[PDB]
């Protein structure tokens, strides 16, 4: 088929603390959002 | 392919900042300060 984009899901220290990041990703341009950041989760 | 496991290197690190960046403009954890990314990282592949 076309690819939209992408959506990464991240494991994230950011000031000791561990959260869990999902990122959508145009495919053309690369353009970025943020579409959810939860935390403190526990190690993988 | 669709969903798939991709590496930690400076790519995946940026997505890191890029993602804490943006957290810090909502401020819903206060002021954080990236660290890093670590293992393991999944990308999905969007399709249409």
């Amino acid at each position: 088929r076309e690819i939209k984009g992408y959506e990464y899901q991240l494991y994230v220290y950011a000031s000791d603390k561990l959260f869990r990041a999902d990122i959508s990703e145009d495919y053309k341009t690369r353009g970025r959002k943020l579409l959810r950041f939860n935390g403190p989760v526990p190690p993988p | 392919g669709e969903w798939e496991i991709i590496d930690i290197g400076p790519f995946t690190q940026n997505l890191g900042k890029f993602a804490v960046d943006e957290e810090n403009k909502i401020g819903q954890y206060g002021r954080l300060t990236f660290n890093k990314v670590i293992r393991p990282c999944m990308k999905k592949t969007i399709y249409e």
